[PDB]
Order: structure tokens, then C-alpha cells, then sequence
């Protein structure tokens, strides 16, 4: 995750816009797969009482 | 002077002012607050470089690392507006700065520099502002309401009455800053006057003037004046200053020459000053008594010794004169007090002073600012000097500044940053000069104290917070600074400022989405001041003292338009001609007066600025040169109005409108309405829902014109030319020969938005009104928007009412709608509901998007194609599919009897569970148009591969004909090279056009002039080669979805809602109503020659609710009417053109002064037919709004036509076929129709979901749950003995998880029981007490 | 019933109850003072016939009511 985050940043303006897993998944030498579960997994939970 | 436009039918416009100022581009808040934003603005003033100015550049600690700034850009974005609502992106704009990172050299103070590395780093995406002052953040039109709150400065408050019990008011006086401490002062009940810092402990007041170099000497005469006693050789002389002594004790004999003009015990009136005055006294010999109380100011002490006296400000007794006699004074000072004018305070104070001197001052407020630092000399400089006396730390903005010194009569309005002596004791004068009687208090709410944010500013200062933030940051990477090592973009983090950015649009008090659901409403909308929010008061805190009207709106805030309910006055709406000023506050337009002549040019006034003149009233009759009819006139100088000779007026209102709003000038006859009411129909008219066939005001007010073009949905023509090919779609307006640029020519082209949602779920339409090969002037509209019609803003339709009871039908407010309204399909209603479904990516497997459904034989699958998503038109009803939709769910776990049924059958249970989008139960509608977005880590199906290939023939068609356009204006601009110097006319027409580079010339400049035009020839080839590369790459790309989604396909339904028993509807002046029966044609009134009214209204409601307004736009309405229906047999008669001209020029006169005259003797014969065949269906008329027209007029107006002057016709009744007594009211009004449709409303739940945490009722889908059984219901069903429903009320049908479904299979089994139980909520009562240590258990006995 | 109707109540029973303050101040009956209730000096005669029954001088009255122009 710290990986991501800190791979995101330069990326975000390495590349100018934002970055995708596509680009990731080369930037990062990992399996273009694991970048994806862990983004969809490094997310904390919203407090159930949130008010809406 | 009119266009070929504007003779469409061209409206009969009352009226009688001339119009001096017309109507202000009404966006203007909006455009102009933004455009301040975001620009490239030599100078240090508002905008980016703002921001950046202050917070850059950065300094490391002193180490010689050092980030600063250069300018930046605004790159274009990826991704244009409809493109960013069809996707849903925001519709930003990156952001690009020039960083400019510098290191000094160590042993170098500013020695030589060792690196400037200077590169752009990206921060953040400004989401950019669309033409309409409507920015897309997600995907949603969203608008930013303007704020209002208090200007830093200075305001004297009340805080009047109830505190201390003896009605003694305080006046106290806080001199707010831009940033920096605050400083206020106040009264006791005791009547000294004490100071505070920040809002910490109270002080004797004194003690801030001794702060600043002030001993007791001077502070006295600073804040008193004097009078002086002389020891004139006998008993105790005194200066008499003739004008002290109004309204006072006379407590000895006023003699003068031995001669009495006063006498003792009485008051001196004023005839005793009068006589004084005139009989010249100067130095009255007063007995020692009346200096017993004086207060001396001056030291003194014994000459001969150094010894004191009498220290200053202390009380002479008789003793004290005695010992300063046998000093040698004969002039003694005496502190003027008085107890009405010139009370005594500041000495009061000073006797409160416990310290003495200026050191012992210093050290009280180094004590009082922070407890526990013992005091110190230098300390308390630095502190004291901190507070008020700070450059860095304390600063008036120049906002500040000049409502300082414009609160304290000063003379520049705009000087120095910090305070200073003389600010502090002007302060404390006027405060003391309101408490002596002479002064009054700024009341909160005076827009005087109400500075005016907007877009631009409050977006400034979220990207101000972000660079703070930053900031902090770029001086810690720069602790650890490595020379020239990391570059300028490693130091700041980009999604910072984005979050920040992000976070005030998206998520806002105010960015909200617009009211986009009637042109009227975007644009009441975007003009809208707000008064809650972040910086604003809140309901809570503050409070009662906002909500109200105050004398300064009279043309800078409406009063006749607020949102009625829980939050009045809080959300204020702009008046038509406001505007912000240069430093923010509202400000409104003003005709000079010169000597007596009212000139015509206007002249801005904030609010601050006006009570010191005196401005005369719009209403008032001037004689034809600028001279005013009579020698006093009504006007209005400082909130109260009165009349003022011709001689003295300044200011004479722009035009008798620029009271109101753009929402509450749109309603006619809005004069002779309750203010109530006409809030009630202002805030009914934004909510018009766009009918069908929208027809027109019938009655209008001028304005209606201006707020249908001035929004966005009009299709404006941005230059005036012949219309080429006018379609369904586009329109192709040719650019005429003097309107068109130099260079490439050709034509201009408007792409209109066909059938569409808004955010209030309606059709946002438009429609082409200029019909082929037919001209168009600059600035005009060619196609209508959703409500307008010929560019005439056209909420509502016209229709007859007729005020009668007619069988209680119309109750209440009830409405009484013939057939004749919804046959016609006139209020048939479009609303385009999005129906989303999603295809998720679950544990057990992806979400298929099959059409091979479970237990759904072809019947529901008849209308899908062979993918699972529904063709483009299919009808699809209440509980259809529209996307087939099926989750693996493994683990089908059979059970009893089930299983031995399975094995009965041999039936496969299948191992997937259906879940397909299927329509919302209730809406019947039509597929209009359906989008397949997919994550691009999916190979996309038949059907998105469908519609890919179609929109990109599409996008091929579209630039391919620009394309066109773009490569015959250069083959222009190379016919304009040979017209020079060899052109060959006859020689380049015949031959192709493509074979025009190999044209003969000679090789001068033109010929190289022909070389170049190929170039760009070929240039424009490539460049659209490549941009349809870049179209169909960005159709082809995949999409970037949510995390975890697969696909979404998003459905759109276009119901047509027509009409029916329940949906409210409304007039313009606030009468609502509740259409109740919609009866046949035969049943309706029917007056004497055969038309059947079409709805009937209520006479119960106009004399009630003091709405008499409606009365009239009904009268005017049927002469409307009568007009319309005599040219009607005028021309289906056909008579000729000379009897319509003749005709319709008698109605365009018609008697009292206007100023519409229109003379059709230039019309051509064949405009006059047109003109008529837009009339036939009744006369439009005009009537500005505070100036509409008078009674008379409309009685010659119905004389026009035929109708019965009285306004009132016989009715005979529908059904009995007899005549109703007393002639009723009949006539065209114009009624709206409000969107609280009824089946949004309706609503029904018998067993839906339910909740998670208590097990009780909650739906979703249109709140799917059973209605709020609240506490008072409880406290009723108790009122009756009625238990038994109670019980079950709230264990039965709500919460216990065996009584409800144990009461459900009693009610399939036809048994009526209940087994109550007990309700889970309580139960998760027993477990949250529990969890705590709290034994509680229920006996069992 | 509606809730402009409801506020036209409020704002007669506002209206009402301010006039009729202000007339419970003005007297309109007759009490010959003749001279001030706190000065002593001759109320003329204008002043006397216009308001009758007014106990207080001119002078006395502006004063009177410029203290309690700070309500007390
Ligand atoms: C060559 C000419 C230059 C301007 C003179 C080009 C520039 C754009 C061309 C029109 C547009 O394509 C719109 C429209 C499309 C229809 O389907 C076919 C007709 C229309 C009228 C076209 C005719 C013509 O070809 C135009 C005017
Ligand atoms: C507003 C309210 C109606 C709302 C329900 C009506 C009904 C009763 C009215 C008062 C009483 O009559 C007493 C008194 C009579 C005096 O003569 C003039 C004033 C007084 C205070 C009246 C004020 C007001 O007019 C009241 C409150
Ligand atoms: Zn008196």
C-alpha cells in the first residue's frame, strides 16, 4: 500500500493527469492484478453512524 | 424600429415609465466572480496570483533553501462539457505552476546562488466554470450559492434591555479585523466603561489609553471638554459658555449686571439661553456650592512644597478650592459633566482605574492576554505592541479599512493596515457619543455590514487553506534540504489542493445542485444570496435578528422573494439591478439629479454611501425635459421616506422594478398582492414543471423576455445572418458579409440538445423556431429551451378559469380541471427517469450481464435482445426487465420437503440468483436511449460493441462535416490571395475546386501567398485526420470506473405524466391548488354562446388571502382573449390586410400614455399576416411590475373586443342547463403546473425490507417503508381507550421479528389474531444497558 | 389552513397591539395643569390645547424623554 501511495504521487504528476492500473501494473513491476485488490482492499470503513 | 425578429408577435406593452437602464446581463454575479478567479491578472489584486502572492515564496529555516513562484497555467481538459456529463468526470481544468526552487550558498546571506532548478509542478484540477455559471463536478450541474457576511471593521451594538433587570441598554463597540485580534468595549450597569482583548477578561478602559501614551491629563481633555472657574477677588467666578446650560438644574440666581434673566430652582429653558445669548454674559458668580461636585482635570500641587493637592480628575470639595486658594490660581478647570449630553464616563472610569500609570497598564494586559508570565518591561512592549500594532501579526484588510473609517465619519477610505492612537480613541468617542444621545446604532442586518462573497472568493480562499497546508510541507522536506538534489515537485504533493478543491465544490453548504427544472428557476437560482454556510451564522447561534427586512434592500435584495418555511431571509434573493461592488458590497443603480433636472446618467450606490443623500422615487411624474412635474416630490434620504422640495433631491431609481427580483417581477399585477402572497408565488413559479407544447405568458411583465434569453436554454445567435438549414437538430446559421471575419469565413452552427434529463428528472428540450431561408438579426434566439416559446419565457399555459363553487369540488384551495385541459394532452408532463445497473464483482464471482434469466420463461425476455439489455423503444411497463442480470450464489442449500420435491420433478436448482434491473414499480415509459460504460479489463459484449460503432458514425459524420466548413473557408482565403493581383473571376468556378493550388500566378508575393494557403490547406488536413483519431480513441477507450465494478448499463425511461387528481398546480400571485376532479366536457359551466370553462376556481380564496391580483390578471387576461378572438374572425373570415392593420393598430394605441407605440404602417403586408397568425390565439400584453396598468385601461381594453366591461359573464351550468344567478368572473389566467406530482407521492407498504440494526421497516426505492407511527400518534391512539391497535402498531406490524411474520401467515390463513411478543428494540435496550454494568432482567412471575 | 393566513394573524396582532400602545399614550382628556409637573414653569398656551392634560413643560418633556431614549 505505502508502495502505491508513494508511486501515486509521482506519477500523478509524472504523467501530469492521474494514473491507471494499466500504468501501474508497469510502473510497479507487480502482476497488474495484485494492484488492483489491493486498491480495492487498503480502504478503511465508513463510521455506520455517519449522518446523511 | 423593430427587427424581423421581434415581429413574431410583438407584445402590447403597458407601462408608463421610459426605460433608462435596461436590464442587466442577470449572470452577472456569477461570470464576473469567476472570471476575477481565474486569470492571469498583472497585478497583485484578487485571483490565483492572490493565493500565490501570499503564500509563496516559500524560505526553508533560513538555510538557504528557498521555493518560489513564477506563473502559472491552465491547461485545457481532457475531456469538454457533455462529454464530462455523459461520463462523469468533473469538468476540470489541470493546473500548472512554475516553481522556481533557489539555494543559496552557505556563508552567503544573499550571497551568489548555487541552483535554480526550475521546473512546472501540476496541483490540483479547478473545476472551470461552464458559460452558465454552472460548474460539473460529478457528472451534475452544480451551482455555488454567493454568501453574505459580516465586513471586517468596526460596529456598534445594543445588546438592548434585558440584561441587569433595570432596562439600562449597554452600547457596546468590537472593531473586528481581517485577521489578527479582535479589541471591544462596553458599558456596565454601573455606567463605567470597560475594554476587553479577545473576547478574555473585562478592564477598566482606561487602562488601554495609558497602554498608548496617555496620562490622566490628557485622556480628560480628550474626552471631556472644559469650564473654567476664577477666583476673581470674591467667592468662586465661572466661565459661562452660554450653550451649557440647555436642560439643566438652575440651583442658584443667574443674574448678569445685577440684573436677574434667571432665577433660582428653575430649569433653564431655553428662553433663559435666548436672553443670555442676547444679553451678553460671560463670567456669572456662582456660590461655592455648585463647585462642590465639579471634577478638577489639571494637576496641582504646593508651588512652595512640590506637594500634591489635588491629584487629576478628583472631586472638589469646598476644602480642596481653600487649599489651592493660597496657591496663587485663579483659573481653575472643571470637567463640563452633565447627565444627559456630556456624561461623565471616562472619569468614572479612572476613578475604576485601580492602577496609576502607563508601566502598571502594560503589565495589567501582559496579565490579562496570558495568565502565569510574570510581567515583564520588554515583554510587555512586545506584547502589547503584537496585539493591535503587528504588520504581521494583525491586519485590517483594505475592506477593513474603509468601513473604519466610513463608521467614524472619517475622511479616507482606504489608508493603513493597522490601527493607531487615533483610531482606538475615535472608537471610544463614538462610543461614548452614541451613549450621550447624539449617534445611533448599526443594526446587524444594515447591508452596510454585509459584505458580499461569491465563486470567486470563497473558492480563492479554499485554495489559499490548500497552499497553507502545503506550505507546511515544503518547509519540513526543507529541513532535511539536500542542495540539488530533489526537484521542484518532490517538495509539494498535488492531491493536497485537489482534496481541498474537491471538497468545497463537491461537498458544500453551498455548491448545490441547480434548480434546474424551469428556466425561471436556474436563474433564481444562480442570483441568490445565502446567508448560512461556512464564515456565515448558522440558524442556531444567530437567529432572529437576520431574518428580517431592512430599510437598505430597497434595491439590493428582494424582500418579496425568500423561501417561505423553516430557514426565511436567510436565502435572500439579488434584485434585478444589484451588483457587487468593488470591495464587495451590494450596490444598485442611481440617475443623477443635477440642480433640478433629473440627468440620465446612472451612478452606482453601495449601501454605505446613500443615507447621506436623498434619493427621490421612481414613481413619479416628470415633465418631458427632467424637470419634475411638481415642486415636492415623495423620496426617501434615511430609511424613513417623505417629501422633499424639488430643490433637494439627488438620486431619482432606475426604473420602477429594481425593487424586486427577477423571480417576483415576473408575476403581473404583482402591486396589488399581500407581500405573503407574493412570496408564496414566487416560490410557486420556480417550481413550474416544463409542460409539452409550452405556449406563453398571456400576461406578462417584461421581464419574461430577458430571463428566457439571458439563461442558457435559448439557443441565442451569436451573429446575425440568413438561416441556411434549419432541422430538428441543428441549425445553420450563414454568416452574413459584414458580421464575418476576414479570414475563413464560413458559417456558424448550433448543435441544439434534443429529449434529455435534468437533475429534477425533466426534459431539458430545445426546438428550432426560425423556419428555412429566413433571416435572423444578431443576438436573437433560434431555438426555444424547456418553457420558453418564441424566446418568451413560458412557464405554465393559459387557460379559462372561471370563480365559482361549482359543488365543493374546490373546497379548500381544491381546483375543479375540465377535460378540456388533459385531452388536449396540455399539461401532459415529460420526465426522463435513469434507471443504473451496476455489474459488481462479488467473492463468489463476477455478476453476469446474460439474457438467460432463471425462472422467467420468454415473456419478460420478449423485449430483450440477444445480450440483456433492452432494445432502444420498447415499452416497457410497471415490473418489466431491462437488463438481465444474474449473480453466481453457490451453496444452494436444499432443505426438508423442498429437497423431496426436487426429487419429484428431477428440476436442476440452478446455482445462479437473478437480479436484473427491472423497471420501478409504477412508471410506464419508453427506452429512450441506453449507455453501456465498462471497466476496460472486460471484453465488451455484442450490444456496447453495437453502440460503438454508432456513435462513432456519428462522431465521423459530425467532424467530417466541419471538416467541410473549415477547407472551403481557406479555399476563401486563397480566392482572397488571387482577387489581389491577377484574379481570373469566370476562370475558378468551372473547374473543380480541389484543382485551385495549380492555378497560374505570377511568382510575386501571391504566389508564395498560394504556396502558403496549401500549406495550411494541408496543415487543416492532418490536424482532422488526427482529431478523429483522437474522437474514436476516446469513444474506443474503456472506461475508468469505481474500484471493483465490472460494467454499469444505464437505462433511460422517458415517462409522460399527464394529469390527475392530486397534482398541485398554481397561479402566479400564491393561489395553490389541488386539481380534485377531472370532469367531462358536458358537465362545465358554460357561458351564453357555447365555450365550456375550463377549470373552475374558488371565490373563497381571493377576499381571504388579500391576492386580488388574481382578480385582475384575470380581467386583463379575457380582454387578452377577446382581442385574440376577434382577429381570429378577422382572419379565418379572411377579410384583407388593410381591416388587420387597422384592427390591430387600434389595439396597440389604446388611450393612456404608454411607451409602445409601434405604428404598423412600416410593417410589410405579408409580416402583418404573420404578425396576426401569432395573435390568433389572443393578444399577449405587458405590465411592468410596480407600474402595470390601472383598471380603466383594462375596461377600454375589454371595450375593444366585445366583452362585458363589468368582467363578470352569465354562466349557465352545465349539468341542469340553467342559468347561475349573479354572474359569475370569467377569463384566461395563466396557471402553472408545480412537479409535487401525485404519483411521486403516493405511496404503499405492506411487507417491504427491513433495517439491520433493529429489525424494523425500511424500503428504499420511494422511502419503501411504512409512514413514521411518531409519538404523537402514540400519545392519540392513548386519548381514545383504543389499545389493541397500539400494541400492534408497534409490536405487531413493526418491530417483532415473530410477530410480524406470524402475523402475516394468520392473515393469508383468514384468521385475524395477533401474537404479540415483544419488540426487538427493546430488546436491543436490554443488550446497551447491559453492556454497561447494568443488571437489568425482567422477573418471571 | 394555510401559512400566509397564519402570518396575516401575526401580523394584525403585531400592528394592533403597537397602535394601540401608542394611543394609550396620547391623552386626549383634560386635567388643567397650568404649570410643569417637575419645573414649575407656565406651559403655554399651544401646547396646553393641543395635548390637554399634560402635566410636564416642553423642555421637561424632551428631556425626560431623551433619558429614556436609553430606556432607562
Ligand atoms: C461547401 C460548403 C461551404 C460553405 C458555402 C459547405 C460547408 C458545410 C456544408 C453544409 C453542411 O454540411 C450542413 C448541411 C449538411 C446537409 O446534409 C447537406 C447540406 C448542408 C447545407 C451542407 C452544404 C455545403 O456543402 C456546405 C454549406
Ligand atoms: C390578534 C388577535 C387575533 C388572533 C386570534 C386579537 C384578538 C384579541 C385582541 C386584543 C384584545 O381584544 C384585547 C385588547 C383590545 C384593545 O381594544 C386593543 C388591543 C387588544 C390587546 C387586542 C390585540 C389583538 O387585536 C388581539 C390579540
Ligand atoms: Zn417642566
Amino acid at each position: 500500500i505505502n508502495k502505491l501511495n508513494r508511486i501515486s504521487r509521482q506519477m500523478l504528476q509524472e504523467m501530469g493527469r492521474e494514473p491507471t492500473p494499466e500504468e501501474l501494473a508497469e510502473r510497479m513491476l507487480m502482476p497488474e492484478d495484485k494492484i488492483r485488490k489491493v486498491l480495492k482492499i487498503a480502504k478503511e470503513p465508513i463510521s455506520m453512524e455517519t449522518p446523511i | 424600429v423593430y427587427s424581423y425578429t421581434e415581429k413574431k408577435r410583438i407584445r402590447k406593452d403597458f407601462g408608463k415609465r421610459p426605460q433608462v437602464l435596461d436590464v442587466p446581463y442577470l449572470l452577472s454575479i456569477q461570470l464576473d466572480s469567476f472570471q476575477k478567479f481565474i486569470e492571469q491578472d498583472p497585478e497583485g489584486q484578487y485571483g490565483l496570483e492572490a493565493a500565490f502572492r501570499s503564500v509563496f515564496p516559500i524560505q526553508s529555516y533560513s538555510g538557504n533553501s528557498e521555493l518560489q513562484y513564477v506563473s502559472y497555467r491552465l491547461g485545457e481538459p481532457v475531456f469538454d462539457v457533455q462529454e464530462c456529463q455523459i461520463r462523469g468526470v468533473t469538468y476540470s481544468a489541470p493546473l500548472r505552476v512554475k516553481l522556481r526552487l533557489v539555494i543559496y550558498e552557505r556563508e552567503a546571506p544573499e550571497g551568489t546562488v548555487k541552483d535554480i532548478k526550475e521546473q512546472e509542478v501540476y496541483m490540483g484540477e479547478i473545476p472551470l466554470m461552464t458559460d452558465n455559471g454552472t460548474f460539473v463536478i460529478n457528472g451534475t450541474e452544480r451551482v455555488i450559492v454567493s454568501q453574505l457576511h459580516r465586513s471586517p471593521g468596526v460596529f456598534f451594538d445594543s445588546d438592548k434591555g434585558k440584561t441587569h433587570s433595570s432596562g439600562k441598554v449597554l452600547y457596546n463597540a468590537r472593531i473586528i479585523p481581517y485577521r489578527g485580534s479582535w479589541l471591544d468595549f462596553e458599558f456596565d450597569p454601573k455606567d463605567n466603561l470597560f475594554v476587553r482583548i479577545d473576547r478574555r477578561r473585562k478592564l477598566p478602559a482606561t487602562i488601554i489609553l495609558r497602554a498608548l501614551n496617555y496620562t490622566t491629563e490628557q485622556i480628560l481633555d480628550l474626552f471631556f471638554e472644559k469650564v473654567i472657574f476664577e477666583i476673581r477677588d470674591n467667592k468662586l467666578q465661572m466661565e459661562l459658555v452660554p450653550e451649557r446650560l440647555r436642560g439643566e438644574t438652575a440651583s442658584f440666581d443667574i443674574e448678569a449686571n445685577g440684573k436677574v434673566y434667571v432665577e433660582k430652582g428653575r430649569r433653564i429653558t431655553a428662553r433663559h439661553i435666548r436672553q443670555l445669548e442676547k444679553d451678553d454674559v460671560k463670567l456669572i458668580e456662582v456660590p461655592v456650592e455648585y463647585i462642590a461636585g465639579k471634577v478638577v482635570a489639571k494637576d496641582y500641587i504646593d508651588e512652595s512644597t512640590g506637594e500634591l493637592i489635588c491629584a487629576a480628575n478628583m472631586e472638589l470639595s469646598l476644602d480642596l478650592l481653600a487649599k489651592l486658594s493660597q496657591s496663587g490660581h485663579k483659573r481653575i478647570e472643571t470637567l463640563f459633566t452633565n447627565d444627559l449630553d456630556h456624561g461623565p464616563y471616562i472619569s468614572e472610569t479612572l476613578r475604576v482605574d485601580p492602577t496609576n500609570d502607563r508601566l502598571s497598564a502594560l503589565v495589567e494586559i501582559y496579565r490579562m492576554m496570558r495568565p502565569g508570565e510574570p510581567p515583564t518591561r520588554e515583554a510587555a512592549e512586545s506584547l502589547f505592541e503584537n496585539l493591535f500594532f503587528s504588520e504581521d501579526r494583525y491586519d485590517l484588510s483594505a475592506v477593513g479599512r474603509m468601513k473604519f473609517n466610513r463608521s467614524l465619519l472619517r475622511e479616507e477610505i482606504e489608508g493603513s493596515g493597522i490601527l493607531s492612537k487615533d483610531d482606538i480613541i475615535d472608537v471610544m468617542k463614538k462610543l461614548i457619543d452614541i451613549r450621550n444621545g447624539k449617534g445611533e446604532v448599526d443594526d446587524i442586518d444594515h447591508l452596510g455590514n454585509r459584505r458580499i462573497r461569491s465563486v470567486g472568493e470563497m473558492a480563492e480562499n479554499q485554495f489559499r487553506v490548500g497552499l497553507v497546508r502545503v506550505e507546511r510541507a515544503v518547509k519540513e522536506r526543507l529541513s532535511l534540504g539536500d542542495l540539488d538534489t530533489l526537484m521542484p515537485q518532490d517538495m509539494i504533493n498535488a492531491k493536497p489542493i485537489s482534496a481541498a478543491v474537491k471538497e468545497f465544490f463537491g461537498s458544500s453548504q453551498l455548491s448545490q445542485f441547480m434548480d434546474q427544472n424551469n428556466p425561471l428557476s436556474e436563474i433564481t437560482h444562480k442570483r441568490r444570496i445565502s446567508a448560512l454556510g461556512p464564515g456565515g451564522l448558522t440558524r442556531e447561534r444567530a437567529g432572529f435578528e437576520v431574518r428580517d427586512v431592512h430599510p437598505t434592500h430597497y434595491g439590493r435584495v428582494c424582500p418579496i422573494e425568500t423561501p417561505e418555511g423553516p430557514n426565511i431571509g436567510l436565502i435572500n434573493s439579488l434584485s434585478v439591478y444589484a451588483q457587487t461592488n468593488e470591495y464587495g458590497f451590494l450596490e444598485t443603480p442611481y440617475r443623477k439629479v443635477t440642480d433640478g433636472v433629473v440627468t440620465d446618467e446612472i451612478h452606482y450606490l453601495s449601501a454605505i454611501e446613500e443615507g447621506n443623500y436623498v434619493i427621490a422615487q421612481a414613481n413619479s411624474n416628470l415633465d418631458e425635459e427632467g424637470h419634475f412635474v411638481e415642486d415636492l416630490v415623495t423620496c426617501r434620504s434615511k430609511g424613513e421616506s417623505s417629501l422633499f422640495s424639488r430643490d433637494q433631491v439627488d438620486y431619482m431609481d432606475v426604473s420602477t422594478q429594481q425593487v424586486v427580483s427577477v423571480g417576483a417581477s415576473l408575476i403581473p399585477f404583482l402591486e396589488h398582492d399581500d407581500a405573503n402572497r407574493a412570496l408564496m408565488g414566487a416560490n410557486m413559479q420556480r417550481q413550474a414543471v416544463p409542460t409539452l407544447r409550452a405556449d406563453k405568458p398571456l400576461v406578462g411583465t417584461g421581464m419574461e423576455r430577458a430571463v428566457a434569453v439571458d439563461s442558457g436554454v435559448t439557443a441565442v445567435a451569436k451573429r446575425g445572418g440568413v438561416v441556411q438549414y434549419v432541422d430538428a437538430s441543428r441549425i445553420v446559421i450563414k454568416v452574413n458579409e459584414d458580421e464575418m471575419y476576414p479570414g475563413e469565413a464560413g458559417i456558424d452552427i448550433y448543435n441544439l440538445t434534443k429529449y434529455t434529463r435534468s437533475n429534477q428528472n425533466t426534459c431539458i428540450n430545445q426546438m428550432p423556431c426560425v423556419s428555412l431561408g429566413e433571416p435572423v438579426e444578431r443576438g436573437d434566439v433560434l431555438a426555444d429551451g424547456p418553457s420558453t416559446d418564441l424566446g418568451e419565457l413560458a412557464l405554465g399555459q393559459n387557460m379559462r378559469v372561471a370563480f365559482m363553487p361549482w359543488n365543493g369540488y374546490n373546497f379548500e384551495d381544491s381546483i375543479l380541471v375540465s377535460e378540456r385541459v388533459v385531452q388536449e394532452d396540455r399539461f401532459t408532463t415529460i420526465h426522463i427517469q435513469e434507471l443504473a445497473c451496476v455489474s459488481r464483482d462479488t467473492k463468489l464471482g463476477p455478476e453476469e450481464i446474460t439474457a438467460d434469466i432463471p425462472n422467467v420463461g420468454e415473456a419478460a425476455l420478449s423485449k430483450l435482445d440477444e445480450s440483456g439489455i433492452v432494445y432502444i423503444g420498447a415499452e416497457v411497463t410497471g415490473g418489466d426487465i431491462l437488463v438481465g442480470k444474474v449473480t453466481p450464489k453457490g451453496e444452494t442449500q436444499l432443505t426438508p420437503e423442498e429437497k423431496l420435491l426436487r426429487a419429484i420433478f428431477g428440476e436442476k436448482a440452478s446455482d445462479v440468483k437473478d437480479s436484473s434491473l427491472r423497471v420501478p414499480n409504477g412508471v410506464s415509459g419508453t427506452v429512450i436511449d441506453v449507455q453501456v460504460f465498462t471497466r476496460d479489463g472486460v471484453e465488451k459484449d455484442k450490444r456496447a460493441l453495437e453502440i460503438e460503432e454508432m456513435q462513432l458514425k456519428q462522431a465521423k459524420k459530425d467532424l467530417s462535416e466541419e471538416l467541410q466548413i473549415l477547407e472551403a473557408g481557406l479555399f476563401s482565403r486563397i480566392r482572397a490571395v488571387l482577387v489581389a493581383g491577377g484574379v481570373e473571376a469566370e476562370k475558378l468556378d468551372k473547374l473543380p475546386r480541389d484543382r485551385w493550388l495549380e492555378l497560374g500566378l505570377t511568382d510575386e508575393e501571391k504566389q508564395n501567398q498560394l504556396e502558403q494557403l496549401a500549406e495550411q490547406y494541408d496543415e487543416l488536413k492532418h490536424e482532422f485526420e488526427k482529431k478523429l483519431e483522437a474522437k474514436r480513441r476516446k469513444i474506443t477507450q474503456g472506461d475508468d470506473l469505481a474500484p471493483g465494478v465490472l460494467k454499469i448499463v444505464k437505462v433511460y425511461l422517458a415517462v409522460k405524466r399527464r394529469i390527475q387528481p392530486g397534482d398541485k398546480m398554481a397561479g402566479r400571485h400564491g393561489n395553490k391548488g389541488v386539481i380534485s376532479k377531472i370532469n367531462p366536457i358536458e358537465d362545465m359551466p358554460y357561458d351564453e354562446n357555447g365555450t365550456p370553462v375550463d377549470i373552475v376556481l374558488n371565490p373563497l380564496g381571493v377576499p381571504s388571502r388579500m391576492n386580488i391580483g388574481q382578480i385582475l390578471e384575470t380581467h386583463l387576461g379575457m380582454a387578452a382573449k377577446g382581442i385574440g378572438d376577434k382577429i381570429n374572425a378577422m382572419l379565418k373570415q379572411q377579410q384583407e390586410v388593410a381591416k388587420l392593420r387597422e384592427f390591430i393598430q387600434r389595439a396597440y394605441d389604446l388611450g393612456a400614455d404608454v411607451r409602445q407605440k409601434v405604428d404598423l404602417s412600416t410593417f410589410s403586408d405579408e409580416e402583418v399576416m404573420r404578425l396576426a397568425e401569432n395573435l390568433r390565439k389572443g393578444m399577449p400584453i405587458a405590465t411592468p411590475v410596480f407600474d402595470g396598468a390601472k383598471e380603466a385601461e383594462i375596461k377600454e381594453l375589454l371595450k375593444l373586443g366585445d366583452l362585458p366591461t363589468s368582467g363578470q359573464i352569465r354562466l349557465y351550468d352545465g349539468r341542469t342547463g340553467e342559468q347561475f344567478e349573479r354572474p359569475v368572473t370569467v377569463g384566461y389566467m395563466y396557471m402553472l403546473k408545480l412537479n409535487h406530482l401525485v404519483d411521486d407521492k403516493m405511496h404503499a407498504r405492506s411487507t417491504g425490507s427491513y433495517s439491520l440494526v433493529t429489525q424494523q421497516p425500511l424500503g428504499g426505492k420511494a422511502q419503501f417503508g411504512g409512514q413514521r407511527f411518531g409519538e404523537m400518534e402514540v400519545w392519540a391512539l392513548e386519548a381514545y381507550g383504543a389499545a389493541y391497535t397500539l400494541q400492534e402498531m408497534l409490536t405487531v406490524k413493526s418491530d417483532d421479528v415473530n410477530g410480524r411474520t406470524k402475523m402475516y401467515k394468520n392473515i393469508v390463513d383468514g384468521n385475524h389474531q395477533m401474537e404479540p411478543g415483544m419488540p426487538e428494540s427493546f430488546n436491543v435496550l436490554l443488550k446497551e444497558i447491559r453492556s454497561l454494568g447494568i443488571n437489568i432482567e425482567l422477573e418471571d412471575e | 389552513s394555510d401559512e400566509a393566513d397564519e402570518a396575516y394573524s401575526v401580523t394584525e396582532q403585531l400592528t394592533m397591539t403597537g397602535i394601540n400602545r401608542i394611543r394609550q399614550k396620547i391623552n386626549a382628556h383634560g386635567i388643567p395643569v397650568y404649570l410643569c409637573e417637575a419645573c414649575g414653569n407656565p406651559i403655554p398656551e399651544a401646547r396646553r390645547k393641543i395635548f390637554p392634560g399634560v402635566t410636564l413643560c416642553v423642555e421637561c418633556q424632551a428631556y425626560q424623554e431623551r433619558q429614556r431614549k436609553h430606556y432607562a
